[PDB]
RNA sequence: UCUGGUGACUAUAGCAAGGAGGUCACACCUGUUCCCAUGCCGAACACAGAAGUUAAGCUCCUUAGCGUCGAUGGUAGUCGAACUUACGUUCCGCUAGAGUAGAACGUUGCCAGGC
RNA sequence: UGGGGCGGUCGCCUCCUAAAAGGUAACGGAGGCGCUCAAAGGUUCCCUCAGAAUGGUUGGAAAUCAUUCAUAGAGUGUAAA
RNA sequence: GAUUAUUGGAGGUAGAGCACUGUUUGGACGAGGGGCCGGUUACCGAAUUCAGACAAACUCCGAAUGCCAAUUAAUUUAACU
């Protein structure tokens, strides 16, 4: 189902932009799924739980980011694992995304869905997630705290509008 | 933090003095150090 | 009263031989903290960053990059 | 009442007073200024006096820039006491002026009003002075 | 637009520079294209008169030796404490 | 995003390597360069800055369709034969910015098998 | 590609009655009730949803 | 004898912008079976390829645009001397920093193919 | 010990005063030490900057996440150099 | 041993002057608490574009000093032990 994108290279982009060669088409590189704090005073069990949740969401074991400093305004030090992530690259990326956007706005209950622009100007999303359309393999039958994700699509695109044209491939503009 | 003495079981000498602190290393420590009686490396152990 | 009468004993840092003079095989060329001067040919760096000669010859201070210096010792006799 | 907000060192060596002024020898902000012809320390109560005298003659007319700021503290011993048990407490703040340096500038006023304002200011200052205009040529 | 100049010969010392400034002269250089660097001296009051009529950013046809050069004032060093020009640079613009 | 090129990163790592690595005409340097389809080998005295031998994976004496690894084995064998005539003694192997693994390890082992005393 | 720590995902048939986008995967391995061969010939367990019929934008 | 490996010189050698290019090269590129690998991920490293590609890297050519270099002249300062210890002056040596004009889009060694 | 007393001090380290080297006084101006470390030692290797904006479930606006510029401005067990 | 010319280095010497900086000042500019309805504004804080001060506790240079070399000249028969 990647081959739809292998039509989308010229289904819009060699149409609407007409590059000199098929090499300079924009192309999505990585998916980062930064989980959240889940402040592990006692939530180390909730840390393990949310890590297992992201495991059920994505077939890669997450990396547990620790705290980068020993700041005030929060009880945190060096160490103190306060985040998780998974970098999705290829078939996992396409298999995740094609499955995701089929169910995503169906469990979002929104007309527009995200925003026409959350972008940085380099074709990067900064997308927020309220965590319901996910876990479609093992549901809320055993988890207690709801979650939320921070998901950014990074591309070889250089501007936000070409990210919109790539977001014409099953997007919420 | 205290001084420790390493003892060779066959050299019959206590020639190697080092340091350690106790809450990090409560056990008796040991190393492979050269003792020149037997002219080889042997196990020295903290007394 | 005050609270300010402390100092330290000055260490006699700086150059100990000159450019162009002949040194013997192990003598101290430069005392410094850090590497103000780097070692070059036949010059070794001590553990307190002392720069010493490794053969006998003539000491040459030269530049190293845009902005660094080095000492080398050439064997010519 | 000009003084810095913080200093790194409260006790400083005292400035050298020989030479001519390093910078600030030109009127750059207004039309006229007051140039110093000898050398002194200027102590920021002199600045406050010379600024107050100059302001009320102008009757809130033009504008006045102060090109001098006191960065340096100076100490003194409070009562006259035995010599040397350390440095004394900080007493005031000085700038150091050498010949060449503009002290004040004004704009937005006629020439003779400016001459009278700068003359009234100059009688407060411990240094000899000279009214100047913008350089050209 | 018609200043006259005299070529300074080699190695003015510090004494004759200030002796020359005690008269109405000012030291000057001429450089740019068309010429080499020439160390000249210039009368001060005449230069002020030329500048007053030609503008600060003007063109001057000043004579060095035989030839005349079209030239503009590049920079100048001024002594603000006694208001005299103390050095002037001439840029040959052709 | 931007893709970093591999060769400049290789050159940085190679510069850090070549700081206790030099050829002194009795231990001369054996520099290796692999791009994407071949490999190349030079034997250099660094003190004069002069190379002495050369072999490559696109040289017609050794050019076939094996692996890029048995190819590298041939390149090592070739440079050992070429330097075998003179100064075939202990050399110093300069791996460039590359891991001692795969192609480079293969050429090193092939050169080591056949007379070179490193 | 580190064996063991990764959750077992596998291409089970996500074939809806709405265009049958059966190219997804995961661990929702129910009984292999439908093995469509041009789709995933595996567990069919994502067999129907509102996936490609009535989106809240694309109804 | 053009490239390309690899050395030497203080960026005069760099950044930016504009324009061209390709199997003796060179990279993007295609994949994970195997060596090996990611504190997750063939992204990187590694290996096997060679369908595509000059878009980007890279090369080559234009710019002084930002950095870099930068005189001549004239000033601060200063050794020595003489007045005098004036917030100095004078004579004689050394002449700065800054700033102006101007340079500069690199020279050069070795090697092998291409020639 | 700018009489003595009272107050403050005996040692070591680092700056400044300190004036091309080095050295250099005061009851002159500022700070530390009286240890720590089984890795915070060795070593092949391997692998290798923050902040600033940017815009994002969290959002202290910034904790983690992402892009690009960012000088070792980061970082370096411990004071300064 | 010496003592007194040319050539080379070292200190990055200071005096001067500002090569990023660190600090201290009077420039002039739109965004954020905010004035208000979550913003409209002022003032502030911070950020980018003129002119000053320390650079006693600074960075780019360098009078005189010092170290030295000459297969190099006038001086002291004294030297260093």
């Amino acid at each position: 189902l990647k081959e739809k994108f292998n039509t989308e290279v010229t289904e819009n982009l060699m149409k609407k932009f007409n590059y000199s060669s098929v090499m300079e088409v924009p192309k999505i590189d990585k998916i980062v799924v930064n989980m959240g704090v889940g402040d592990a005073v006692q939530n180390s069990k909730v840390l393990d739980n949310a890590v297992e949740e992201l495991e059920l969401i994505t077939g890669q074991k997450p990396l547990v980011t620790k705290a980068k400093k020993s700041i005030a305004t929060f009880r945190l030090r060096e160490g103190m694992p306060i985040g998780a992530k998974v970098t999705l690259r290829g078939e996992r990326m396409y298999e995740f995304l094609d499955k995701l956007i089929s169910v995503s706005l169906p469990r979002v209950r929104d007309f527009q869905g995200v925003s026409k622009k959350a972008f940085d100007g380099r074709g990067n999303y900064t997308l927020g997630v309220k965590e319901q359309l996910i876990f479609p393999e093992i549901d809320y039958d055993k988890v207690s705290k709801v979650r939320g994700m921070d998901i950014v699509i990074v591309t070889t695109a250089n501007t936000d509008e070409e990210a919109r044209e790539l977001l014409a491939n099953f997007g919420m503009p | 933090r205290v001084n420790v003495t390493l003892a060779c079981t066959e050299c019959g000498d206590r020639n190697y003095i080092t340091t350690k602190n106790k809450r990090n290393n409560p056990e008796r420590i040991e190393m492979k150090k050269y003792c020149p009686r037997l002219n080889k490396y042997t196990l020295h152990r903290e007394t | 009263s005050t609270k300010n009468g402390r100092d330290s004993e000055s260490k006699r840092l700086g150059a100990k031989r000159a450019d162009g003079q002949f040194v013997t095989g192990g003598s101290i060329l430069y005392r410094q903290r850090g590497t103000k001067i780097y070692p070059g040919e036949n010059v070794g760096r001590g553990g307190d960053d002392t720069l010493f000669a490794k053969i006998d010859g003539v000491v040459k201070f030269e530049r190293k990059g845009r902005d660094k210096k080095q000492v080398s010792v050439y064997a010519v006799a | 009442m000009l003084l810095p907000k913080r200093v790194k060192y409260r006790r400083q060596h005292r400035p050298k007073t020989t030479g001519r002024s390093k910078g600030g020898n030109y009127v750059t902000f207004g039309e006229f200024g007051l140039q110093a012809t000898t050398t002194s320390w200027i102590t920021s109560r002199q600045i406050e006096s010379a600024r107050i005298a100059m302001t009320r003659y102008m009757k809130r007319g033009g504008k006045v820039w102060i090109k001098i700021f006191p960065h340096t503290p100076y100490t003194k011993k409070p009562l006259e006491v035995r010599m040397g048990a350390g440095k004394g407490a900080v007493e005031g703040w000085i700038a150091v002026v050498k010949p060449g340096r503009i002290l004040f500038e004004v704009a937005g006023v006629s020439e003779e009003v400016a001459r009278e304002a700068l003359r009234l200011a100059s009688h407060k200052l411990p240094v000899k002075t000279k009214f100047v205009k913008r350089e050209e040529l | 637009a018609s200043l006259k100049s005299i070529i300074r010969q080699g190695k003015q010392t510090r004494s004759d520079l200030k002796q020359l400034r005690k008269s109405g002269k000012v030291p000057a250089v001429v450089y740019g294209y068309g010429t080499k660097n020439v160390s000249v001296k210039v009368d001060e009051v005449e230069f002020i008169k030329v500048i007053r009529e030609v503008g600060r950013n003007g063109v001057i046809e000043l004579g060095v030796g035989s030839k005349t050069i079209k030239v503009m004032v590049a920079d100048y060093q001024f002594d603000p404490l006694k208001n005299q020009i103390t050095h002037i640079d001439f840029l040959a613009i052709n | 995003i931007s893709k970093i090129d591999k060769n400049k990163v290789r050159l940085k790592r190679h510069a850090r390597v070549r700081t206790n690595l030099s050829g002194t005409a009795e231990k001369p340097r054996l520099n290796v360069y692999r791009s994407n389809k071949h490999i190349y080998a030079q034997i250099i005295d660094d003190n004069k800055g002069v190379t002495l031998a050369q072999a490559s994976s696109k040289d017609s004496d050794i050019a076939t369709t094996a692996t890029k690894v048995e190819l590298a084995t041939k390149v090592g064998e070739a440079i050992a034969k070429k330097a075998a005539d003179k100064g075939i003694k202990e050399i110093v192997f300069d791996r460039g910015g590359y891991l001692y693994h795969g192609r480079v390890k293969a050429l090193a082992e092939a050169a080591r098998e056949s007379g070179l005393e490193f | 590609m580190k064996q063991g720590i990764h959750p077992e995902y596998h291409q089970v048939i996500f074939l809806d009655t709405t265009t049958n986008f059966k190219f997804l995967s995961g661990s929702t391995k129910t009984s292999s009730e439908m093995m469509e061969w041009e789709d995933g010939k595996e567990y069919p367990v994502i067999r129907l949803d509102i996936s490609s019929d009535s989106h809240p934008f694309y109804t």
